[PDB]
RNA sequence: AAACACAAA
RNA sequence: AAACCAUAGUUAUGACGAUUGCUCUUUCCCGUGCUGGAUCGAGUAACCCAAUGGAGCUUACUAUUCUUGGUCCAUGGAUU
RNA sequence: AGUCUCCCACCAAUUCGUAUGCGGAAAACGUAAUGAGAUUUAAAAAAAUUGUUUAAAUCAACUCAUUAAGGAGGAUGCCC
């Protein structure tokens, strides 16, 4: 077994990876390599600093204390115009807190969106908005499903 | 931080010392001549006690004192007598003027010392010691015609 | 530090800012009252000891910190009366606009 | 910007313990030479000996050094290292820099003799003025 | 002023006797540092670590300042502290520096292995760190460890007596003094003369062509000898004599009762220091006003 | 591994240029971890009423002092108008023609008396001042001043940065944590005294007169005053640099 | 030396 | 088997000489003054040093061991 | 200098589709208005950095909690 089970995960040992394939490592370097495999000197050379790079952290992200807090308003909790962009904003923040993965590690513990009832919350904002009475017809038609109009300014 | 070296080149050059011997006056003749070949006498331990033992008797106590913190002979080889000496670049003056009021080995007597390049690195002293190897071929295969 | 030592220490360190808290200046202004309480008060809780409530309750005043005494040493009176009920009996000092109320 | 100096002088006072043995002999010019000679060789080699010194108003236990504004770091650091050691005396010799100046105003004796060398140095000075 | 802080005593080990020559050797040094000019004379006892500590309080001070120096002081007009160099190079159980410390004035270092130097840097509170300039020094000294060290406290110590020995240590020494000035960026450098004989002993203008001679500038050699040795001699004076920098023992009333420069007012057998009432409650508050 | 280590060193003189440069400065983990990364009520109340307390006290002590910087100003002003020089004059005509800035100035004859007592009292229990002075320790005395309170103490600033602070004697007041807070009285001077504690020299001398007239010579520095323990003991010590003391031996 | 690491200290 | 690329680029960034300017002090003149002018002198700092490039933050510096600007219910002296 | 963070392929979208005080591609990033707070607190005391390492009369400094972009009408205050 190159990999075994162990306290905290997997443990993957790299004495063992190696020991067993290495008739495969002498194939393929045959391969790559013919006259140049029975010679030992400098094949490969320095990577370019152009494209060297810079190693980032292990960890996923930090999640902003401003969206935090309203999607935690949000979450614990005729229209008028501002209430069209709050309900708005409750459903995107509701959608966000789901998906985002530092939003969730920022979440306070025992709180689900089970518990939330997220969808509920979803269905009703998403009834207020088609109540808010839009015309659809009047934005425009476009072409493609990608946003790609023509901005063209006649005489002016 | 860094420890600021200064390696030193020298040559060990042998004057033809004979009067009764008519020679031949050209480049690579006298190159020849001059770069012979060291005697058998000739080591890293014996070349630098012999430097020491200048040091001390053309500075004096205080000038062998401070040139010695840091005086050690990395490359050298007989063959063809090449060495680079490592010290400050505090003492470099001092390990040059030793270097050219060297008189003589204790056993091996009519030669000269001659440094030729000092540098703060070793890989710039090889490439121009390559560079004056690949120079002394130049006038050999000349004169060879 | 000896710890029998450090009571004794204790003791006197408690008697001091009792004393400190009383004699006429804390009874005259408000602001070494209050600070004067907030010492002592920072200072017994330090020390993991707890202060008997039936001097807790009526000692000292909640808006400048002057100690509840009406009218060998003459001094001044520090509450502006204490009436009745009235509906509620109540006590108001000199130092400040405010009363306690009490209910029977 | 600066003008060259020509040396530097230097205080140099002999101090020998063992009242005995320092009342019993008797140092002059030529033991002050002698011990300047020892103690260049002593503690620096050629180096030291060439520096370039001459003798002052030698007294009893005192003296005035001239060294080159060049040298005076040599001077300094071999003066305050040696110590005699069998040369005339049978209690070793240590000297201790007592001043230095680099301006020639120095009086510590109504004498005429620093008057003389002063008129000399200023015949000097004028002269490599003109010059 | 002018400070020597390495003014080694005649006795190594506990079961050595200092005869009379010793002392009247010592004094006669004492006199030849005041004659010509000194200020400040701290003399130095060394000790082993592996060696048996007395388990005594009146008998660790074979020094004795009220005996002798006593005799000496009322004639001379000089002060005298007693310190002790500390030689630990393998970190034994024998540690008992709770009473020497508080016995003696300053207490200093003398490592010869990287554990004990480590050890000495990092836990062992010390005022002044000596090396071993006799003898080769122990590691490639690091730039960062005596940064941290001088920044959190001691500083080194280098002590140009030791070059009038012989001939053949002068080498070292230099080698030596010439790491310890690169290693600790010029800034904790404390110079001493260690001599054992009033014949070795030089002026403050032949150190000073000394140490610039080895590398450090004149004017640092001048600050660390005016400022730098007044502070060492003062903190370690306070961190024994008084508690950790929080009351002092010692009213400075003028300009020379001053905790390191008053030494026969203070007790030393106790911390107490008992004065006339001089301070009233009727006094006008203002100096300039107050009159007697 | 030993077979092992040699196809690693023989696999990395191809890409490396010093095959032992890793195993010797330990590069080459054998281990990979695979692993995500990863009764209240009355208590409310009296810290309420605590923290009410506390900062209506501040404000109180910022207005007295203030009061106290006006009134002693404008009654110095009235006085040098009036040519009046010693106090006992110009308290009492400022009683007979100025009823109203008279409560808000202090008196120093009302301050003195009972503080300085009930702090000399208190301090020679501290330290155990009896009639013999053999039973003494300095370093529990030193530890005890350290750890005692300073409420109402007199202190004489005898040595500072500024060569005008000195020779201020005062009686404490409050203890700030930046300013040190006393009252001095002069020919007409009733000013309360701020002065700064980084880079100053206090004092205080306990009187003993049983048989000899004798007192101790203490004194506090408070530059390092600042970061002592309140009341109690055992909080962690850092030494800081013990470098900024110059002007103690300066002057 | 510098520069690197969910090391090591 | 190379991708090899820096208006410093891989333990390098040296050696002294000369000029102006900057801070104080001992001098003389017009107009008080004027980043007004000229002699006698002292000093040009410290943290500290690149190894692929850029931005943000924090932490070390400037006491005869160069400087500059402002503030202060900080104190000290004087007038109203 | 530092055992700090991030960019140095894209994705009409299981790809932080985040119109959330302003600027910014992002940032353990800069700054603005108000209220409060001190192991009795949301959290400092008995991830990095720093010898001292925020405050605890007032000021100054740190932390946290609110203020979405543009156009139109009315009221108040200033030159007028
Ligand atoms: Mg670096
Ligand atoms: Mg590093
Ligand atoms: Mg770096
Ligand atoms: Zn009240």
């Amino acid at each position: 077994t190159p990999s075994d089970l162990s306290e905290s995960g997997s443990k993957l040992n790299v004495d063992q990876f190696i020991s067993s394939r290495q008739f495969e490592v002498k194939q393929l370097q045959l391969a790559m390599h013919n006259s140049k495999a029975a010679s030992s000197t400098r094949i490969f050379q320095a990577l370019p600093r152009k494209l060297r790079r810079r190693t980032a952290s292990h960890n996923v992200r930090r999640i902003p204390k401003r969206m935090r807090n309203r999607a935690l308003r949000e979450m614990r909790k005729g229209l008028n115009a501002k209430q069209l962009y709050k309900a708005r904003m409750s459903i995107k923040l509701l959608r966000l807190a789901s998906k985002s993965t530092s939003m969730k590690l920022s979440m306070p513990p025992e709180v689900t969106s089970s518990n939330c009832h997220v969808r509920q919350k979803i269905k009703t904002l998403k009834r207020m908005i088609k109540e808010s009475s839009t015309a659809n017809p009047n934005i425009k038609l476009l072409n493609n499903r990608m946003g790609s109009y023509d901005c063209t300014g006649v005489n002016e | 931080v860094r420890l600021k070296s200064r390696y030193i080149l020298f040559e060990i050059i042998f004057p033809p010392t004979d009067t009764n011997v008519e020679e031949s006056v050209s480049k690579a003749d006298i190159l020849l001549s001059h770069h012979r070949a060291s005697p058998a006498d000739v080591s890293i331990k014996s070349i630098l006690q012999e430097i020491r033992r200048s040091l001390s008797l053309n500075l004096g106590d205080y000038g062998s004192a401070k040139c010695n913190s840091l005086l050690q002979l990395k490359y050298f080889s007989n063959k063809t007598s090449t060495g680079i000496i490592r010290c400050h670049r505090e003492d470099c003056d001092l390990v040059i003027m030793a270097l050219m009021l060297m008189s003589k080995i204790g056993d091996v007597d009519g030669l000269i010392v001659n440094p030729v390049k000092v540098s703060g690195t070793i890989k710039k002293i090889e490439q121009f010691a390559m560079r004056r190897n690949s120079k002394i071929l130049n006038i050999i295969k000349c004169s060879q015609s | 530090m000896n710890k029998d030592q450090a009571e004794k220490y204790q003791e006197r360190s408690l008697r001091q800012k009792y004393n400190l808290l009383h004699v006429l200046p804390t009874l005259n202004s408000r602001a070494l009252s209050g600070l004067y309480y907030k010492n002592f008060h920072n200072s017994v809780k330090r020390y993991q000891i707890m202060l008997p409530e039936q001097l807790k309750s009526g000692k000292f005043c909640s808006h400048c910190g002057c100690v509840y005494v009406p009218n060998g040493d003459s001094d001044e009176l520090g509450g502006e009366s204490m009436e009745g009920p009235k509906k509620c009996i109540q006590v108001n000092c000199l130092n400040c606009e405010k009363s306690k109320l009490f209910e029977w | 910007k600066k003008t060259f100096r020509e040396w530097q002088y230097f205080k140099l006072s002999i101090t020998s313990f063992d009242q005995d043995v320092d009342d019993a002999h008797a140092i002059d010019q030529m033991t002050w030479r002698q011990w300047l000679n020892n103690a260049l060789k002593r503690s620096y080699g050629i180096f030291g000996e060439g520096v370039e010194y001459s003798f002052l108003h030698v007294d009893d236990k005192l003296a005035y050094i001239r060294v080159n504004h060049a040298d005076k770091d040599t001077f300094s650091s071999s003066i305050s290292t040696y110590i005699s050691t069998d040369e005339l005396v049978g209690s070793p010799l240590t000297v201790s820099i007592l001043q230095e100046s680099s301006s020639l105003r120095l009086l510590e004796v109504t004498d005429d003799d620093r008057l003389w060398l002063k008129k000399v140095m200023e015949e000097e000075e004028q002269d490599c003025k003109c010059i | 002023m002018l400070v020597d802080l390495n003014v080694p005593w005649p006795q190594n080990s506990y079961a050595d006797k200092v005869t009379s020559q010793a002392v009247n050797n010592l004094i006669k040094t004492l006199s030849t540092l005041h004659m010509l000019g000194y200020t400040h004379i701290a003399i130095n006892f060394t000790v082993n670590h592996s060696e048996k500590f007395p388990n005594d309080v009146k008998l660790l001070n074979p020094i004795d300042i009220k005996r002798r120096f006593g005799e000496l002081m009322d004639r001379t007009g000089l002060k005298l502290y007693s310190r002790i160099t500390l030689i630990i190079d393998d970190p034994s159980k024998g540690q008992s520096l709770s009473k020497i410390s508080q016995a003696f004035d300053i207490v200093a270092a003398l490592p010869i292995s990287e554990k004990g130097l480590t050890l000495s840097t990092t836990n062992l509170d010390i005022d002044l760190l000596t090396f071993q300039y006799g003898s080769r020094l122990p590691t490639f000294l690091k730039h960062k460890s005596i940064c941290s060290c001088v920044n959190r406290g001691v500083k080194l110590e280098i002590v140009y007596g030791y070059a009038l020995r012989d001939v053949q240590a002068r080498r070292q020494f230099v080698s030596n003094v010439r790491s310890v000035i690169r290693s600790s960026r010029s800034r904790g450098i404390v110079i001493g003369s260690g001599a054992m004989s009033p014949l070795e002993c030089r002026n403050i203008l032949g150190v000073t062509s000394l140490i610039k001679n080895l590398g450090l500038p004149s004017d640092r050699c001048s600050k660390a000898m005016g400022d730098l040795a007044s502070l060492v001699l003062l903190n370690g004076r306070l961190r024994n004599k008084s508690h950790k920098q929080t009351i002092v023992t010692g009213g400075g009333s003028g300009n020379g009762d001053d905790v390191v420069n008053d030494v026969q007012g203070i007790d030393d057998v106790q911390t107490i220091k008992v004065v006339k009432r001089s301070m009233d409650a009727e006094q006008l508050g203002h100096a300039s006003k107050r009159h007697k | 591994d030993r077979t092992q280590t040699f196809i690693k060193d023989c696999l990395f003189t191809k890409c490396l240029e010093d095959p032992e440069k890793p195993f010797n400065e330990n590069r080459f983990q054998d281990t990979l971890l695979l692993l995500p990364t990863d009764e209240s009520a009355d208590k409310q109340l009296e810290k309420r009423d605590y923290q009410r307390i506390n900062k209506n006290s501040k404000i109180a002590l910022r207005e007295y002092i203030n009061n106290c910087k006006k009134n002693t100003k404008k009654c110095l002003k009235l006085a040098y108008e009036n040519k009046i020089t010693d106090k006992e004059d110009l308290l009492h005509y400022i009683e007979e023609k100025h009823p109203t800035i008279y409560e808000s100035l202090p008196q120093y004859v009302d301050f003195v008396p009972m503080y300085k007592e009930l702090w000399i009292n208190y301090i020679k229990e501290l330290l155990n001042i009896t009639k013999n002075l053999k039973t003494f320790n300095g370093s529990l005395a030193l530890l005890k001043l350290s750890m005692a309170d300073y409420n109402g103490a007199l202190l004489r600033v005898t040595k500072s940065k500024n060569k005008t602070l000195i020779g201020l004697q005062g009686i404490v007041i409050w203890d700030s944590q930046k300013f040190f807070i006393m009252i001095v009285k002069g020919n007409i001077i009733d000013e309360i005294k701020c002065i700064p504690k980084k880079g100053t020299v206090f004092q205080f001398e306990i009187p003993i007169s049983d048989d000899d007239d004798s007192a101790l010579r203490y004194s506090i520095l408070g530059d390092r005053f600042k970061y002592r323990s309140v009341d109690r003991a055992g909080r962690k010590f850092k030494s800081r640099r013990c470098d900024d003391m110059l002007y103690y031996i300066q002057n």
